């Protein structure tokens, strides 16, 4: 009596891998936030008011 | 008002002129002062009481 691995084994089917999408996450992100913006101006009429 | 006409004379004539109106205020956080429509600022919060 022989193992079953004692003898040469060839795959007799067509192999076809298949890798599944990874998960992703989004984080935020902005070029100018509103405060930046905001803070663009050379003068702020509230500021200068206050 | 303005004073009458009397030659080679400076005068001073006062007005005083009563108004009253209905402005929308707006304030911010910490809410600690307000702004009126006119752009006059009020340093005190607007729920300031006893
Ligand atoms: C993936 O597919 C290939 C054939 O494209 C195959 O040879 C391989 O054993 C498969 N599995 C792994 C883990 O690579």
């Amino acid at each position: 009596q022989l193992s079953r691995a004692d003898i040469t084994t060839v795959s007799t089917f067509i192999d076809l891998n298949i890798t599944m999408l990874e998960d992703h996450e989004f984080v935020p992100l902005e070029v100018y936030t509103r405060h930046e913006i905001k803070d663009s101006g050379l003068l702020d009429y509230t500021e200068v008011q206050r | 008002y303005n004073p009458s006409r009397v030659e080679a004379f400076h005068r001073y004539g006062t007005t005083v002129n009563c108004i009253v109106e209905e402005v929308d205020a707006r304030s911010v956080y910490p809410y600690d002062e307000f702004v009126l429509a006119t752009g006059d600022f009020v340093y005190m919060s607007p729920f300031y009481g006893y």
